[PDB]
């Protein structure tokens, strides 16, 4: 039936260079149809990781994507003021269309 | 080239049409699914609908089946909407698309607007 | 995948004049000899006009499979036609991908002869409901073709028109030319004056 | 008047037949057409080409045959000869079993398969014709 | 399965010799046609050499005739050819077909498969 996308954690406090983890999980099995987007507010929205598993053109090694099965997980190196923006886990598996609830690292 | 224009912001009265333009320049067509995407300031983003170029047919979500007509067109190359919200449905929209591609991975590539 | 079927009737067609022209280099004729076909009358002729890569024209064969063959167009085994083809990069490969032509890559049947699906439905092929999105199991089977100028020959596109033939009692509207000779008077010649002949 | 819709289910479910006659033109078509009660698409064939009294015969391809004559002043059929020259060939070969002539008078008869004996001319116009089996003098002549 | 794997092409002055090696897999080579094509700018490709069933009898174009010398070898699966003399007007990409007609009518019974080809520029 309805399948949706859960975030964890959904908010982190990360300084520069530090080692980010994101657990994006579904209620049911996804096998490679995941992706992880960057979203800053005022600019447009900008993909990080395609298909869990490739790297984005035009985005740098500083992130990577890992996991399968039910998890999957986005691994982030080498944090920047312009690292820091909202993650957002974008699904492409089955109906409906859900997205991710949104997860801001800010620089504390 | 690689950008859409955006339309003025404007807030309307319940069940009045609320139109958007998103216009495609340059590169190739017939290729990409225009679709639309809808989050509020202080939300998160949320897909509502997609048309594809080919016949101009509609994919909805659970949401807003029954709720917004879209539809595109080729000689202008602009997906347009109609659609009579209420007040607390005042929310930007953002025009993606990409190739999606039958036999491997199906979701956005690329051009990702500014705004409605 | 929408492949275009225009009835020609009541006329008359040089057809020869086709095979005579060394431009058009594919020339695939099934049931009787080109030269015979030009002298050769029939009710109805149809054209399915399409395009399709350099390498896609074994699918255009009756008893051969494949994605043109079982989900655009079927080839029937008793087929009495042609085919003809060339090479048209001047106008159909353009620069920077040409992605204006379609084709069906996935159907939950193989189309039978002379059938053609235009159908939009989101190919289910798992469990998860489609509901008209795309992802798993779930896509809009209309594969798109793609042109370059520096695509390979058998990645080129050719335009291909289709020639079909069919008989019944309705009579031959379509025919070829015939022959003319000029009159010889106060001679013993041996003529066919239309239908009729004599000595 | 004219003769024009032919056919068998007399409306759509086949291709019918249709004659008009419009300023100085004339219409043929077959078409199955949404015909009224008295009216006044599946198209394979369209072409475009009392003082009075004009003779048509209809058989069967599809042959018509044609002929005009000016009179005045009967109302039966006069009592005179004529011969009636063909003017087209239909070959589209429409199962027709039924026909209607809807909005001057106008006769209906039928035609029967009976062996006739022609009278030629110089010219090659047919002056006189003799049934076979009408009277026993016939049948002598 | 079936694959076309061509070399020998190059760039070569007018006057010269070169050689061109196809060679086939997937099915069998010694019963089958094989046809030479080659594309040259202005489209239009001018199908100019074929081998028989047969290991001898060859089929040549009518614009140049002996020129594609061929050979055969059934167990090596790899057809040789050699050309002479070169005109300036011969630079084209080379392409080594696959059987055609196979009981089918006559007609010019189109080959469905062609290789990928080799360069060769006279210059
Ligand atoms: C009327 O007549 C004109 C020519 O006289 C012809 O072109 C036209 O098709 C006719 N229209 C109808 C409805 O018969
Ligand atoms: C013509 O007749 C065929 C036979 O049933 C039908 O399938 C088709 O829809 C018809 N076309 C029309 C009425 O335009
Ligand atoms: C005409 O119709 C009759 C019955 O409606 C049928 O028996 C006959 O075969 C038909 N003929 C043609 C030529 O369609
Ligand atoms: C035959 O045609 C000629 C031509 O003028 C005519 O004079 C003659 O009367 C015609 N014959 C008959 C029997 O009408």
């Amino acid at each position: 039936g309805d399948i949706q996308l859960t975030q964890s954690p959904s908010s982190l406090s990360a300084s520069v260079g530090d080692r980010v983890t994101i657990t994006c999980r579904a209620s049911q099995d996804i096998s490679d149809y995941l992706n992880w987007y960057q979203q800053k507010p005022g600019k447009a929205p900008k993909l990080l990781i395609y298909a869990a598993s490739s790297l984005q053109s035009g985005v740098p090694s500083r992130f990577s994507g890992s996991g399968s099965g039910t998890d999957f997980t986005l691994t982030i190196s080498n944090l920047q003021p312009e690292d820091f923006a909202t993650y957002y886990c974008q699904q492409s598996y089955s109906a409906p269309r859900t997205f991710g609830q949104g997860t801001k690292v800010e620089i504390k | 080239q690689m950008q859409l224009v955006q339309s003025g912001a404007e807030v309307k009265k319940p069940g009045a049409s609320v139109k958007v333009s998103c216009k495609a320049s340059g590169y190739t067509f017939t290729s990409y699914a225009i679709s639309w995407v809808r989050q509020a300031p202080g939300q998160g983003l949320e897909w509502m609908g997609r048309i594809i170029p080919i016949l101009g047919i509609a994919n909805y979500a659970q949401k807003f089946q029954g709720r917004v007509t879209i539809t595109a067109d080729e000689s202008t190359s602009t997906a347009y909407m109609e659609l009579s919200s209420r007040s607390e449905d005042t929310a930007v929209y953002y025009c993606a698309s990409g190739a999606f591609y039958y036999g491997s991975g199906s979701y956005p590539f690329d051009y990702w607007g500014q705004g409605t | 995948y929408a492949w275009n079927r225009k009835r020609i009737s009541n006329c008359v067609a040089d057809y020869s004049v086709l095979y005579n022209s060394a431009s058009f280099s594919t020339f695939k004729c099934y049931g009787v000899s080109p030269t015979k076909l030009n002298d050769l009358c029939f009710t109805n002729v149809y054209a399915d006009s399409f395009v399709i890569r350099g390498d896609e024209v074994r699918q255009i064969a009756p008893g051969q499979t494949g994605k043109i063959a079982d989900y655009n167009y079927k080839l029937p085994d008793d087929f009495t036609g042609c085919v003809i083809a060339w090479n048209s990069n001047n106008l159909d490969s353009k620069v920077g991908g040409n992605y204006n032509y379609l084709y069906r890559l996935f159907r939950k049947s193989n189309l039978k002869p002379f059938e053609r699906d235009i159908s939009t439905e989101i190919y289910q092929a798992g469990s998860t409901p489609c509901n008209g999105v795309e992802g798993f199991n779930c896509y809009f089977p209309l594969q798109s073709y793609g042109f370059q100028p520096t695509n390979g020959v058998g990645y080129q596109p050719y335009r291909v028109v289709v020639l079909s033939f069919e008989l019944l009692h309705a009579p031959a509207t379509v025919c070829g030319p015939k022959k003319s000779t000029n009159l010889v008077k106060n001679k013993c010649v041996n003529f066919n004056f239309n239908g009729l002949t004599g000595t | 008047i004219r003769g024009w819709i032919f056919g068998t289910t007399l409306d759509s479910k086949t291709q019918s037949l249709l004659i008009v006659n419009n300023a100085t033109n004339v219409v043929i078509k077959v078409c199955e057409f949404q015909f009224c009660n008295d009216p006044f698409n599946n198209c394979t064939f369209e072409y475009v080409s009392f003082k009075n009294l004009r003779e048509f015969v209809f058989k069967n391809y599809f042959k018509i045959y044609s002929k005009h004559t000016p009179i005045n002043l009967v109302r039966d059929l006069p009592q005179g000869f004529s011969a009636l020259e063909p003017l087209v060939d239909l070959p589209i070969g429409i199962n027709i079993t039924r026909f209607q002539t809807l909005l001057a008078a106008y006769y209906v008869g039928y035609l029967q398969p009976r062996t006739f004996l022609l009278k030629y001319n110089e010219n090659g116009t047919i002056t006189d014709a003799v049934d076979c089996a009408l009277d026993p003098l016939s049948e002598t002549k | 399965e079936e694959q076309l794997v061509e070399s020998g092409g190059g760039l070569v002055q007018p006057g010269g010799s070169l050689r061109l090696s196809c060679a086939a897999s997937g099915f069998r080579f010694g019963s089958y046609y094989m046809s030479w094509v080659r594309q040259a700018p202005g489209k239009a490709p001018e199908w100019v050499s074929d081998i028989n069933t047969r290991g001898e009898t060859t089929r040549y174009s009518d614009s140049v005739k002996g020129r594609f010398t061929i050979a055969r070898d059934n167990a090596n699966n790899t057809v040789f050819l050699f050309m002479n003399r070169l005109k300036p007007e011969d630079t084209a990409v080379y392409y080594c077909a696959v059987a055609a007609s196979g009981d089918t009518f006559e007609g010019r019974s189109d080959p469905d498969y062609w290789g990928q080809g080799t360069l060769v520029t006279v210059s």
